[PDB]
RNA sequence: GGGGACCCUGAGUACCGUCGGUUGGAUAUCCGGCGGGAAGCUGGGAGGCAUCGGCUCCCAACCCUAAAUACGUCCCGAGA
RNA sequence: CGAGGCGCAGGCAGCCGUCGAACCGGGGAUUCCCGAAUGGGACCUCCCGCGGCUUAUGCCGCACUCCGGGGUUUAUCCCCGGAGGGGGAACGCGGGGAAUUGAAACAUCUUAGUACCCGCAGGAAAAGAAAGCAAAAGCGAUGCCGUGAGUAGGGGCGACCGAAAACGGCAGAGGGCAAACUGAACCCCGGGCCGACGAGGUUCGGGGGAUGUGGGGUUGUAGGGCCCCCGUAUGAGACC
């Protein structure tokens, strides 16, 4: 009801994130919460979510890493958005 | 406390004041729980007085 | 976008493309910050008052509905 | 002639006519009783109503107690010239009687001062009973002879001073001599007036 | 019993209900004036047989002058201990300080042995 | 409209006495405080000392009041 | 209004608009967090007790303090209704209240009820229909302006201080209680009927109300009560 994803981030960073760690990086609400980030990525991607782990950044926004369980890979996510 | 004014000054490092949940100027002193410029914390009200401070800022601003 | 094309949907299909173009707006923003090459900034500014539009036209009709029955 | 009258007229004399006993009863109790307390009911109906009382839905009395005598200056920050000096000597503008319906007004703040009267007094305090009404409730506005209050503007009333004890202690009691400095305002000559 | 100031005697319990019951008897009969007021008129104009009066009543001023005011106009009265009684027996929904039967009905025998057991009471 | 008691007709008030504040207010301002304290229109107050008489005026102690009069936030018009 | 726009801001790029934009008016949607900030505290964040609802997350409604009415072990413990607070450019009204200075010193006096401080209201306030005025003659609310008059008057009777009545004007408006005499005739809330679903009138369940709702009446008394005689609710507005 409210926007929950406000971008992909990528870097270098991004991409030792996906490949060795099976996580994916995301730039997602102020105000967020791990509850809620961990059920709209399941919903939204259509994947199964371990964990979450927040950041609010110095540029004012919140960065979220969303760690995937291992079937559900980084990869095939990663190349669907922010690729093309 | 004169001069040697280098010598002595090691404190300024703690801090005693904001920008303030209300107004937003450099005064809400930590300690007291009070802002110097809006009175938040003290009062209900917004400081303001005849000489001003207050005033002249909104004076000036229109 | 017009307003009227928004009307003519369903309360439910309002709902479904609105998630659809937040997402669209998501991806974009993605490929603007690797770097563009898309040069367009029509997407993400049409997209922000496209969403905006499917929301209020939504709010607005449920209100109405509301409204009429309790009339009737 | 008829009942009210009789007890206005007994009160008059608060030391004959029975008065004294339940004055003396009373005032024990009084003097235990909280510097503010509401009742439902009136004392001196009789009293009450002349100075415009109903009984329905809003309408309160309530019994201030204020102290006895003037005021006691603040002591000094400065020197002073030798007339501004004294403390001892020094008694209010506003009247007893006006302090204590501005009492009862800070206490309910959303009730208003229609009127007050005296209560009798010890050597230590005096009390007052101060009518309030309510200025916000449909029952007060319906009907027309008590409907003035209610609006909008005749709030905030017992501060500038427009009850008896308020026009009393202003100094607007007459229209000739010695009302030639308190015209039409006391500060339309700035602070001229008493 | 209870209410000081102008109450000068206990009226016992027996009493007062014989007194109330002939309030009623009162109203439908003949004729009663209801409120504090009333009864100081029905005094006065030397209308009222038998004043009753409330015990509970607060502040007492609205009633303290009726028994020495009747004692002058040679009008017997009898003291009750609640007043919602008083404006029940009076007919009424509300309580009433002060109620005055004036001129009974039916209850004239009855009015005339509570004048005299309230002066054998107490003069 | 006139016929009898005319309707009773506002209390700590009016007024007096003691201390201030204030004012131009003088003995003759107004307001408070402290003490005392009326009258039932068969009455009361007022006309710049007190009191008594005439004379003339007017009803405090309950309440409200448009409009004409203040301002410069805002708009416009104006400039030895 | 209507044929270009995309704020200040002339770039690059791309976009939108006759199913009529930008723009202008009126109305509506969304309107973070803090803030009177109201559930509690905070260094603009955080925690939490209920209740509704979706399977859950999600989401919706709530508990500071008056008044008005209930609920009940009447624990004064909780529930429904209405309100308060704070702000505001100056002005306004009511309170608290200086000194430098002047008097070539200075204490009374002066500055001055000024500066400054508290409470509070509105779009104007306040004052306001005489317990007035007092050229004794003549007037019939009150502001405000001119003037009276730098007059009377006050004051180390020094320095200074300082009106009003009245006049000419402006704008104009008069009304309500308490009581006498009546005494539940009444008000508030909800529902219906009758009526253009409105005004009004009627009825039905609660609450307020004799410690008196409501009717009468108000400088001056009209006999106020009770009478009479004649027009006599005849007659005719005036108001919504």
């Amino acid at each position: 009801p409210y926007k929950v994803i406000i971008r992909p981030v990528v870097t270098e960073k991004a991409i030792s994130l996906i490949e060795k760690e099976n996580k994916l990086t995301f730039i997602v609400d102020r105000r967020a919460t791990k509850q809620d980030i961990k059920r709209a990525v399941e919903e939204i991607f259509n994947v199964k979510v371990e964990k979450v782990n927040t950041l609010i950044t110095p540029r004012g926004e919140k960065k979220a890493y969303v760690k995937l369980k291992p079937e559900y890979s980084a990869s095939e996510v990663a190349a669907r958005l922010g690729l093309f | 406390m004169g001069s040697g004014t280098a010598t002595f000054g090691k404190r300024n490092s703690t801090p005693t004041h904001i920008r303030c949940r209300r107004c937003g100027r450099v005064s809400y002193n930590v300690k007291k729980g009070y802002c110097a410029a809006c009175g938040f914390g003290r009062s209900r009200r917004l400081r303001k007085y005849r000489w001003s401070k207050k005033w002249k800022k909104k004076k000036n601003a229109h | 976008m017009k307003p009227s094309e928004i009307r003519e949907m369903s309360i439910e299909e309002i709902d479904a493309k609105i998630r659809e173009l937040r997402l669209q707006l998501a991806k974009e923003r993605g490929l603007l910050t690797m770097g563009t090459s898309l040069e367009n900034p029509m997407v993400i500014r049409n997209l922000r008052r496209d969403i905006a539009r499917l929301l209020t036209i939504k709010k607005e009709k449920l209100r109405e509905r509301e409204k009429g029955k309790v009339k009737k | 002639m008829g009942m009210y009258k009789y007890i206005r007229e007994a009160w008059k004399s608060p030391k004959k006519s029975y008065v004294g006993e339940l004055l003396k009863q009373r005032m024990i109790k009084w003097r235990r009783e909280p510097v503010v307390v509401r009742i439902e009911r009136p004392t001196r109906l009789d009293r009450a109503r002349a100075l415009g009382y109903q009984a329905k839905q809003g309408y309160v009395i309530v019994r201030v107690r204020v102290r006895k005598g003037g005021r006691k200056r603040p002591r000094w920050k400065g020197g002073r010239k030798p007339s501004k000096m004294g403390q001892v000597k020094y008694s209010p503008k506003k009247s007893l009687q006006w302090i204590a319906e501005e009492k009862a007004a800070r206490k309910f703040p959303n009730l208003e001062v229609l009127n007050s009267y005296w209560v009798g007094e010890d050597g230590m305090y005096k009390w007052f009973e101060v009518i309030m009404v309510d200025p916000h409730h449909p029952v007060i506005k319906s009907d027309p002879k008590i409907a003035w209050i209610a609006l909008k503007h005749h709030k905030g009333r017992v501060f500038r001073g427009l009850t008896s004890a308020g026009k009393k202690g202003r100094g607007l009691r007459n229209k000739g001599k010695g009302a030639e400095k308190v015209r039409p305002s006391i500060r339309a000559n700035e602070g001229k007036g008493k | 019993m209870a209410k000081p100031s102008y109450v000068k005697f206990e009226v016992p319990k027996e009493l007062a209900e014989k007194a109330l019951q002939a309030v009623e008897i009162a109203r439908d009969t003949g004729k009663i004036r209801k409120g504090t007021n009333e009864t100081t008129k029905a005094v006065e104009r030397g209308q009222a047989k038998l004043v009753i009066i409330a015990e509970d009543v607060d502040p007492e001023e609205i009633v303290a002058h009726l028994p020495p005011l009747c004692e002058e106009k040679e009008i017997p009265y009898i003291y009750v201990p609640s007043k919602k009684e008083l404006g029940a027996a009076a007919g009424i929904e509300v309580a009433a300080a002060s109620v005055a039967i004036i001129e009974p009905g039916k209850a004239r025998d009855l009015v005339e042995e509570i004048a005299m057991k309230v002066k054998e009471l107490m003069k």
